[PDB]
DNA sequence: GCCTTGACCTTCCCCTTGCTGGAAGGTTTAACCTGTGTGCAGTCTGACGCGGCG
DNA sequence: CGCCGCGTCAGACTCGTAGGAGGTTAAACCTTCCAGCAAGGGGAAGGTCAAGGC
């Protein structure tokens, strides 16, 4: 029963080799498609196994088909919509003359809008790293994409002087209030602090660590110690 | 950049625009500026630059 | 039983009987393999008992006590009713109270001359000012 | 500068009705229909290997 | 053995020019997970408003 009906596989294969995919893979799952066909067969009902089997292949090729071919995931139900969304365009295109607007087939649809925006955000494929935007093969795209993502060097040198000017000014401040802020917003190791555990690690106080705070504070307010951050002011 | 004459020159100079040396020597007259008080920081620096 | 059958015939939806079976509000119905939840004429009666049971007042606690009672072959027809006048009485301080309130609405607005004024003497009794 | 000391605020998670809507993910219909292709690709070409073939 | 043919591999450098896609292939029946509403209420954990004793 394999070896039976392979050729109407191939047939529908083909006639759905309408670029999807491509042909073979999409054979062999209709080859799948007449093994589930055959290993439950009713006979009783005295028609032509094949009809039988032929839905059951188009159900599991049409699936497979919408599945992959996409190296982005979109689920069926997204598929499907989009399907019967251009099943309607075409008839928009012909009984206007013109492409459809978001209300119209909304409308006519009965769907509300912003699913229709994010459809069509999302409706579209990539486009291929290497494709040839020269007039020639002058260069392809990759020349024209950036590295957006890692590092400025003059704001690393300017980040590495901010740091310089701090632990410059915590020295110019009182030991016990500049390591304890170090400690406290986490500097000079890798976890920050908080107020009772840097207490109960110095001495078990609450509202007078928040006052030293405020004392180192008016420790640096200072305007003769500012300058070397009153630029980092606009940093 | 595009090349003219020095009827001029003593060969071993060369002609050029300035604005290119300007930002092709750029973070040296940053340090610099840093070196002399004028502008002690970076951001200071370029502002001064620009 | 077919899920969709059992809801349409009890009126509620599928996610509605869901909520009840969470709450432990019935019988456990089975499940099949495929996982359709296997309802039965004993959740068929269990289900409208719970869907009156709150269109008549009874919350989603009382009315699963109440398909206990059903549940309950050994019950005892006082307590239902002790409940149901209970009830009764809870719906008429609601009664008496809401039409308290209304009383005291109705009072504001017939002393409102509706001028279509700056001039609303409503709020000004709503608000504490002046 | 060491201590609370009391008492007030802001944020952040989590909870209490009766559901509802959404998203992602599954499984079956008996009238049928049996070998593509499908647009390439316009033949660049001289030096050089090597398979067959005498 | 000495052709004959087929088959692979090569085909200067540096600047800039334009942004760019397209046509088509079920529907029903079910499953599980969470967002979200009133109308707020508890409650954790940092704080933060005054005020003291040396
Ligand atoms: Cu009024």
């Amino acid at each position: 029963m394999v070896e039976a009906n392979l050729r109407l596989v191939i047939s529908i294969a083909k006639k759905y080799t309408n670029r999807g995919l491509q042909f073979l893979d999409l054979i062999q799952e209709g080859n799948i498609g007449l093994m589930k066909a055959v290993d439950k067969f009713e006979y009783r009902r005295g028609y032509k196994f094949s009809t039988y089997a032929t839905w059951w292949i188009r159900q599991a090729i049409t699936r497979s088909i919408a599945d992959q071919a996409r190296t982005i995931r979109i689920p069926v139900h997204m598929i499907e919509t989009i399907n019967k969304l251009n099943r309607i365009s075409r008839q928009m295109l012909q009984e206007m003359g013109r492409e459809p607007t978001p209300e119209e087939l909304a409308e006519r649809m009965l769907m509300p809008e912003d699913k229709i925006r994010k459809v069509l955000k999302i409706a579209k494929e990539p486009i291929s790293m290497e494709t040839p935007i020269g007039d020639d093969e002058d260069s392809h795209l990759g020349d024209f994409i950036e590295d957006t993502t890692l590092e400025l060097p003059l704001d690393s040198a300017t980040t590495e002087s901010l740091r310089a000017a701090t632990h410059d000014v915590l020295a110019g401040l009182t030991a016990r209030e500049a390591k304890v802020l170090r400690m406290r917003f986490g500097i000079d190791m890798n976890t920050d602090y908080t107020l009772e555990e840097v207490g109960k690690q110095f001495d078990v106080t609450r509202e007078r660590i928040r006052q030293i705070e405020a004392k180192a504070l008016r420790k640096l307010r200072h305007p003769s110690r500012s300058e070397v951050l009153r630029s980092f002011l606009d940093d | 950049s595009v090349i003219t004459v020095g009827p001029y020159l003593r060969l071993h100079q060369c002609g050029l625009p300035k604005k290119m040396a300007l930002e092709l020597f750029k973070p040296f007259i940053y340090g610099k500026l840093e070196l002399r008080g004028l502008a002690t920081t970076i951001k200071a620096a370029k502002k001064m630059v620009e | 039983m077919n899920i969709s059958d059992v809801a349409k015939i009890t009126g509620l939806t599928s996610k509605a009987i869901r909520f009840y079976e969470e709450k432990g509000l019935v019988t456990p119905p089975m499940r099949s393999e495929n996982g359709y939840r296997t309802y039965t004429q004993q959740h068929l009666n269990e289900l409208t008992l719970l869907r009156q049971a709150r269109q008549v007042g009874f919350n989603l606690e009382e009315s699963g006590e109440l398909v206990n009672l059903f549940n309950d072959p050994q019950r005892h027809s006082a307590d239902v009713k002790r409940r149901t006048l209970e009830k009764v009485a809870e719906i008429e301080r609601h009664i008496e109270e809401l039409q308290s309130m209304r009383d005291q609405l109705l009072a504001l607005a017939n002393a409102c001359p509706g001028d279509d004024s700056a001039d609303c003497p409503i709020i000004e009794n709503l608000s504490g000012c002046c």
